[PDB]
């Protein structure tokens, strides 16, 4: 009973950041050494445990979020930082427990003359809460006089399309990203490794 | 390595006209949004006027009532800003900028804010008598 | 968190040997890289080694160069043999925490660097 763990690395499509998609994984055998013993990925980052280990491991339930942004963003999923990502889209705990994985996937989602399907959320009143999503798109009162439903200046809609084009720089290419939350509750595991 | 390049600018008296043109090359991108942004003598820069590629929609800051318009020549990858009744309040350096435009929901969005993707160098503007 | 190169004149035939040695963090789980810039060139990644260990020469010309990890000192070696002048430049070390197999040879993709040292030849 392999856990579905293909379905969420190798999707076709992608979420956008701020509408960040979760997969719950349940009662399933997670073999994770098909993703760390590999040359694919340029960020692998873990939390809490460690990433050799990992077949080890037994949980109630394990949470695979995943979504696109920027190279130069992948830093700002992690625990503690700070942009715009990670204030205004998808925000980790400082205690977080789990692993970080991206790779650059500017084969699959640039597109000459912009590929504007990949959007994330450009101004907020304040920044997200752990895991908070937000997907509105009220018009963001940049200044002191209120918008009333029409676009200007200092009146914004607060989403925004990366535009992902295949000449950008690597910095601005896209990358898939992959956020294992290893749920630990007290609880009956229902996701282990093989052993 | 998109370039923007603002000409038209110079001296007018109080209620004469003007036309900045912002020629761009270089544009790779399939929608965008280009504006107008002016910096008056030792205060903040401050968008002017705002248009988006795909059909031309347009808004402007309120100092400009009506008196200026932005609109685009696609064969010629040109924005023109024609400003009218000009006043000594105008007088700043024009840049005009350049920004990716936004789909959502199965419609275009365009939005020039204090931050775009790219400048050019700007026009010195001067009103007076 | 650093990283602190060192090991660089010297003249064509000579051998040199660079060590990246880390402090704040343990290198086990990183890939590690050497990236060197000549003046008026472009930035060229060299050599990386892997967090398994594993070995990758990016440039044509030192495929003359080998890469080696201590682990247990926490630091990496690159070692230079039949130097050219081609050879001169700043050389780098920098880390990333990718996958076991993982040894990118573009700059932009890796995380922490190193002061820089220069080797001329
Ligand atoms: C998602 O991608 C491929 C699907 O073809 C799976 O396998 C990778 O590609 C080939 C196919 O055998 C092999 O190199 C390896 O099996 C995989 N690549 C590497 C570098 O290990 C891959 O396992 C799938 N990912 C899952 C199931 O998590």
């Amino acid at each position: 009973n392999l856990c579905p763990f293909g379905e969420v690395f190798n999707a076709t499509r992608f979420a956008s950041v701020y509408a960040w998609n979760r997969k719950r994984i349940s009662n399933c055998v997670a073999d994770y050494s098909v993703l760390y013993n590999s040359a694919s990925f340029s960020t692998f980052k873990c939390y809490g445990v460690s990433p050799t280990k990992l077949n080890d491991l037994c949980f109630t339930n394990v949470y695979a979020d995943s979504f696109v942004i920027r190279g130069d963003e992948v830093r700002q999923i992690a625990p503690g930082q700070t942009g715009k990502i990670a204030d205004y889209n998808y925000k980790l705990p400082d205690d977080f427990t789990g692993c970080v994985i991206a790779w650059n996937s500017n084969n699959l989602d640039s597109k000459v003359g912009g590929n504007y399907n990949y959007l994330y959320r450009l101004f907020r009143k304040s920044n997200l809460k752990p895991f908070e999503r937000d997907i509105s798109t009220e018009i963001y009162q940049a200044g002191s006089t209120p918008c009333n439903g029409v676009e200007g200046f200092n009146c914004y809609f607060p989403l925004q399309s990366y535009g992902f084009q295949p000449t950008n720089g690597v910095g601005y290419q896209p990358y898939r990203v992959v956020v294992l939350s290893f749920e630990l509750l007290h609880a009956p595991a229902t996701v282990c490794g093989p052993k | 390595q998109v370039q923007l390049v603002e000409t038209g600018g110079g001296f007018v008296q109080p209620g004469g006209s003007l036309r900045l043109s912002c020629a761009a090359s270089g544009v790779t991108l399939d929608y965008y949004a280009i504006g107008w942004f002016r910096q008056a003598p030792g205060k903040e820069r401050e968008g002017v006027s705002c248009i988006g590629s795909s059909d031309g929609r347009t808004y402007y800051s309120d100092s400009v009532k009506g008196r200026f318009t932005i609109s685009r020549d696609n064969a010629k990858n040109t924005v023109y800003l024609q400003m009218n009744s000009l006043k000594p309040e105008d007088t700043a350096v024009y840049y005009c900028a350049l920004t990716v435009g936004t789909y959502y929901s199965g419609n275009y969005h365009y939005t020039c804010s204090d931050d775009m993707d790219y400048w050019g160098k700007g026009t010195q503007v001067t009103v007076s008598s």
